[PDB]
């Protein structure tokens, strides 16, 4: 049927007693830029693959969600990063878990997909393919927020 | 975790999946998020997926292909096989969470069973629609 | 790569698979083996299977769910889901290998589209059988 | 019915580039492991104990290209991985990347039965079997003439 894109930021306890009105228009606002972004890609005749990746790209940069910037820390005060695409058409996927020196895992997961054998890389060798391949290494600091260190502390202190 | 799908003009579908994981993860632990047919999925014969959740459920019920298997081979449509997963299959194995999808035909689905899901979706050339709490 | 299934005088099912992975891996690949439904699944309402071969078509198909729900939906026989999955859709996706079920009434298939699959099978009280060849 | 099966791997054996002696060591070494398997299930034992059982000894075994006589990587390393799934409860555990543990199919049981989680990757994982008492190893330990001459016919061809 009709061209369509879906996208989400996580399910999960989101309550308007816990939430404000000012953090609920920043997410809207955020969603709305993403899913439009997709929408025009469809309208123009891009492929699916290419809107996926896309809208996952603009989620991993948002800081507001849970994947790329802005991710959750670990235990150990890391980030490791894990990301999947699918390709409907010829049933290839590519798939990356556990990195953390790659700024966008999803387009990691479409190197592993687009440029090897493979379906599935993991950590140091997925990051020394994706490096091999031209993707730069960064510092796994970028990923960092304030807003995300705190959820920590307090995990920590429950 | 974040995801999409789509289905394109040529009526190809995909779906994409990535995530940081858990605050306090226990460093090495995989989630569904990066799993092929737990927290991704697409079949151009059925349906794109990509899920949220609590991770660990979503893998052992293979959630993603389940959606597509209960279409292709039990017929269901894309909202009793969502109703199916989501609601009935996750939470008897202790999951929360949610997901979206989009079939072969353009239904489109977004259930999940929390208090709330960051989400949009929207049809070429139409105006789009966005949510975080239950409707 | 290796593996067991099983069914107990009890009626459970269960399924294990382990690998080295292949000659000359590229560091950091992962194949079918550690991935529930690709390379293992056990569901005491279907099936329980192991599976061995060259991975990605594996996971791509899912091959170790795709037995149950071909059978738990689709209504098929053992024998008839184990045709399906390895003599149809892997070839066809470019895969080759096999693997080892066992369903939730003691059916026991080892189908496989190689020239080899180093195999055993046998019901508790009676005697072992071994296979290498097809 | 309770039942038991084993693989030891699907591929290209060819009766023309094998010896009857190799056979034999394969039928010997397939029936040692199906039989104890098969008087498990007889005494009562679990399903799941019966296939971790089973592959623990296909790992042990250096025949199997599975723990003990693992194929070498590119990088001339062993990288194992394992899983198990209980059909009774759906619990799953499995392990991807680890060089320094002998048994992963018991690291896969360690996630499934000693954590919440259903997956571990690498050291993480690692670190994780060695916090609940499992033994890190020398990743030597699974080295093998057989298989290391197979690597070196790969970078040949
Ligand atoms: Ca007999
Ligand atoms: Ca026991
Ligand atoms: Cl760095
Ligand atoms: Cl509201
Ligand atoms: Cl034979
Ligand atoms: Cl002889
Ligand atoms: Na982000
Ligand atoms: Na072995």
């Amino acid at each position: 049927g009709k061209a369509v894109i879906a996208i989400h930021g996580g399910a999960g306890a989101i309550s308007r007693a816990q939430m404000s009105l000012q953090q609920e228009l920043r997410y809207i606002e955020a969603l709305s830029a993403i899913v439009e972004t997709g929408q025009k890609m469809l309208e123009a005749g891009e492929s699916a693959l290419d809107v996926v990746t896309e809208a996952v790209r603009l989620l991993e940069e948002c800081p507001l969600f849970n994947a790329g910037i802005g991710a959750v820390f670990t235990r150990d005060e890391t980030h490791e990063l894990d990301a999947c695409v699918m390709d409907g058409n010829t049933l290839k996927a590519g798939a990356v878990a556990g990195v953390s020196h790659l700024r966008n895992p999803v387009l990691a997961a479409r190197l592993v997909m687009e440029q090897s054998p493979h379906v599935m890389m993991i950590g140091e060798g997925a990051e020394n393919f994706a490096f091999a391949r031209g993707m730069e290494r960064v510092s796994p600091e970028i990923f960092s927020t304030s807003l995300r260190y705190e959820q920590l502390l307090a995990a920590r202190k429950e | 975790t974040v995801g999409a799908v789509a289905l394109d003009l040529d009526g190809n579908l995909a779906a994409a999946t990535s995530t940081g994981g858990w605050t306090n993860k226990l460093p090495g632990r995989v989630g569904d998020s990066p799993l092929v047919g737990a927290g991704c999925y697409a079949n151009n014969a059925s349906v794109a997926v990509s899920c949220t959740g609590t991770g660990e459920v979503f893998i052992r019920a293979l959630a993603a292909y389940d959606i597509a298997a209960l279409m292709d081979y039990g017929g269901l449509s894309l909202a009793e096989a969502c109703e199916r997963v989501v609601m009935e299959k996750l939470p008897a194995l202790g999951g929360s969470g949610g997901l979206i999808a989009i079939d072969h035909e353009g239904n489109v689905a977004l259930p999940f069973n929390t208090e709330g899901m960051y989400r949009a979706w929207g049809y070429a050339g139409d105006t789009p629609t966005t949510g975080i709490y239950r409707e």
